[PDB]
């Protein structure tokens, strides 16, 4: 079951190429595609994410997208940036401008196509594809406009695929550019229609994690990174892995998707460290199940407490008891099982696995479906009116072809798509 | 979608263009409507000295006829 996976702008670039760096690491792959681990656990499900090439080489399924060449040419020179496919970058010269229009109608439209040649060499390599992940922010134009384009395209052409994104939110506290509401309404209403699996990593919290919990004075987007990195490890675990849970993409999708546009997740890890900070003590698996729960570890910047839980899959990592495991992740439901719907029995599901990420002995991934993720999305909305309301920097919009309707419409979609967490949430 | 995302971009071309015509043609007629004004000034003021002209021969003419 093969993985195509796509990155898309800056932010998407940024985080994919670190996510390919991280996970080349616990597949025992160095950037030249050799394999050099001891464990055949490595190796079992490899061809999720990498084809095999010449002198038993791996080569990661991964299209590099982007309207400027910044930004990849700094990919090509980075640390694993030679393990690409050279044909699978696939770029403008133009840029998008923080521009979603520019990326959905203009600029991006231009290349769309080129893009989607790659994909379909990749796809028809495939003995069975599952689907495909993209990794982009919503903030911007390349990532947000021409990503949501190339999402609405794939599933034309491969409508029965499972189409995944790590999704990352904008933030004031994190900010480009005053248009980023704009940008992110525009897009969670392509996302909302066209995706089976959102990952929401929200800025706001990757910034407080850093600020509050990591005492890092002044983060910067490469602190930011570091624990996006470690949360696409985690989530994708399962994926990577021998197991029995949530194996594929379409049976995490049914196991977390109660109704089809409610599928924006929560991710969430411990323990939270900063880059280069050694850890010396492995937390208990208490600790481990206690701290993955709390907000102060949830990457996107919502309290589970203002919410209910739909569902939840959860995914230890290393040497440890699981009968410990299973007891504590009961007991937490035990404990305050109010905040977990009563109309999905046994919605919390958990999965284990022998290895461990790099630098910790034992590590734990959270994958919440809350109603509490309204607030993100109320957030945006908030912003989002306070400029449109003087329809303030439109013209930027209007000047690509776009109308005040289209941005009336997400607008509206997206305080439904609140509506309808809330409806559950009192049920 | 597909038919709404070529309205948008033939839209975003459209009055691209139709702001490069209405520029043209708005300079064209500044120019034309200031080739006529200038012309027009200078054409009345060789008009009045012409006639300051015409009335110094009647001077002249006067005095012949004043002997
Ligand atoms: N976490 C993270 N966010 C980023 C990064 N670069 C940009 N962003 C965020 O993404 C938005 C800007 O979008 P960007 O990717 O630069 O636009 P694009 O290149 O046109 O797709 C803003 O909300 C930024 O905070 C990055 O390296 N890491
Ligand atoms: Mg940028």
């Amino acid at each position: 079951r093969e993985i195509v996976h796509i990155q898309a702008g800056q932010c998407g670039n940024q985080i994919g190429a670190k996510f390919w760096e991280v996970i080349s690491d616990e597949h025992g792959i160095d950037p030249t595609g050799s394999y050099h681990g001891d464990s055949d656990l490595q190796l079992e499900r490899i061809n999720v994410y990498y084809n095999e090439a010449t002198g038993n080489k791996y080569v990661p399924r991964a299209i590099l997208v982007d309207l400027e060449p910044g930004t990849m040419d700094s990919v090509r020179s980075g640390p694993f940036g030679q393990i690409f496919r050279p044909d699978n970058f696939v770029f403008g010269q133009s840029g998008a401008g923080n521009n979603w229009a520019k990326g959905h109608y203009t600029e991006g439209a231009e290349l769309v196509d080129s893009v989607l040649d790659v994909v379909r060499k990749e796809s028809e390599s495939c003995d069975c594809l599952q689907g495909f992940q993209l990794t982009h922010s919503l903030g911007g134009g390349t990532g947000s406009g021409m990503g949501t384009l190339l999402i609405s395209k794939i599933r034309e052409e491969y409508p029965d695929r499972i189409m995944n994104t790590f999704s990352v939110m904008p933030s004031p506290k994190v900010s480009d550019t005053v248009v980023e509401p704009y940008n992110a309404t525009l897009s969670v209403h392509q996302l909302v229609e066209n995706t089976d699996e959102t990952y929401c990593i929200d800025n706001e919290a990757l910034y407080d994690i850093c600020f509050r919990t990591l005492k890092l004075t002044t983060p910067t987007y490469g602190d930011l990174n570091h624990l996006v990195s470690a949360t696409m490890s985690g989530v994708t675990t399962c994926l990577r892995f021998p197991g029995q849970l949530n194996a594929d993409l379409r049976k995490l999708a049914v196991n977390m998707v109660p109704f089809p546009r409610l599928h924006f997740f929560m991710p969430g890890f411990a323990p939270l460290t900063s880059r280069g900070s050694q850890q010396y003590r492995a937390l208990t698996v208490p600790e481990l199940t206690q701290q993955m729960f709390d907000s102060k570890n949830m990457m996107a910047a919502c309290d589970p407490r203002h919410g209910r839980y739909l569902t939840v899959a959860a995914i230890f990592r290393g040497r440890m008891s699981m009968k410990e495991v299973d007891e504590q992740m009961l007991n937490v439901q035990n404990k305050n099982s109010s905040y977990f719907v009563e109309w999905i029995p046994n919605n919390v599901k958990t999965a284990v696995c022998d290895i461990p990420p790099r630098g910790l002995k034992m590590s734990a991934t959270f994958i919440g479906n809350s109603t509490a993720i309204q607030e993100l999305f109320k957030r945006i909305s908030e912003q989002f009116t306070a400029m449109f309301r003087r329809k303030a920097f439109l013209h930027w919009y209007t000047g690509e072809g776009m109308d005040e309707m289209e941005f009336t419409e997400a607008e509206s979609n997206m305080n439904d798509l609140v509506s309808e967490y809330q409806q559950y949430q009192d049920a | 979608k597909r038919e709404h995302e070529r309205e948008v971009i033939q839209k975003a071309i459209e009055e691209n263009n139709n702001f490069i015509k209405m520029a043209k043609e708005k300079l064209a007629q500044k120019m034309e409507s200031n080739k006529e004004n200038r012309e027009a000034h200078l054409a009345a003021m060789l008009e009045r000295l012409q006639e300051k002209d015409k009335h110094a021969e009647e001077v002249r003419k006067n005095k012949e006829l004043k002997e």
